[PDB]
């Protein structure tokens, strides 16, 4: 449902976009 | 601005369209769903290949740092397959 | 091996499909007579997609072209191991959760879990 681990070689860049997508979020 | 984030869902359901029998069907959310897919798929190389320039100081993003960024992120065979793609357009 | 992930989490029939569409794939993008002007997806909204990074500054004419022929290949093998799900519950429709449910076949769609928790 939630894991704490992911695929190795995405975990990073899927934490970078989540910070990326708050900003766009914010936005609008 | 907003709406650059995402490929247009028309193009996205004829892709999905000529992927399935000629009887099947997609719903709405599906449709939807596979245009918000596709565009995080760009999204998401894009910022590897992105950071890794800006790392470099270097300004543009070209083949090589996708098909680069596409290895990093556990798309291998994308990137193997492109790479045939890009010395043929390139010759 | 670098074709792990053509039929990473399928089985059977559905195995010999996707392996057989990336061979298809392959022999493809091998071949010449290549037009760089026709895609599924403009080229132009490619490009709108990268810019949408404030990080991301020039781009070679090269991404977008790649991110086309790359991203007609992720909705045709991602619409059709959804579609195995599909036609395991006698539907004719695909849904969202066919979707939801191809994604956790494979790792390789981790990326993917904002997009279709």
């Amino acid at each position: 449902e939630s894991p704490l681990y992911v695929n190795a070689k995405q975990f990073h860049r899927i934490l970078k976009r989540r910070v990326a997508r708050q900003k766009l979020e914010e936005q609008l | 601005k907003e709406q650059d984030r995402w490929l247009p869902i028309a193009n996205v359901a004829r892709i999905m369209k000529l992927a399935l029998p000629e009887n099947a069907k997609i719903a709405k959310e599906a449709k939807e769903c596979m245009q918000e897919c596709v565009s995080e798929f760009i999204s998401f190389i894009t910022s590897e290949a992105s950071e890794k320039c800006q790392q470099e100081k270097r300004k543009t993003v070209n083949g090589e740092d996708i098909l680069f960024a596409m290895t990093s992120l556990g798309f291998e065979n994308y990137a193997e397959a492109l790479k045939i793609y890009l010395s043929k357009y390139r010759e | 091996g670098t074709w792990a992930n053509v039929n990473q989490g399928l089985q059977g029939t559905a195995r010999d499909i996707l392996t057989t569409y990336w061979q298809h794939v392959i022999n493809h993008l091998e071949s010449d007579n290549h037009d760089y002007k026709i895609h599924q997806l403009p080229l132009a909204r490619i490009k709108k997609v990268m810019k949408a990074d404030p990080e991301v500054k020039m781009i070679s004419a090269e991404a977008p072209i790649l991110f086309a022929k790359g991203c007609d290949v992720f909705i045709t093998e991602l619409t059709m191991r959804a579609w195995i799900h599909a036609e395991d519950n006698k539907r004719r429709t695909l849904q969202r959760s066919d979707i939801a449910a191809a994604l956790s076949k494979s790792d390789m769609f981790d990326f993917l879990i904002d997009i279709v928790p």
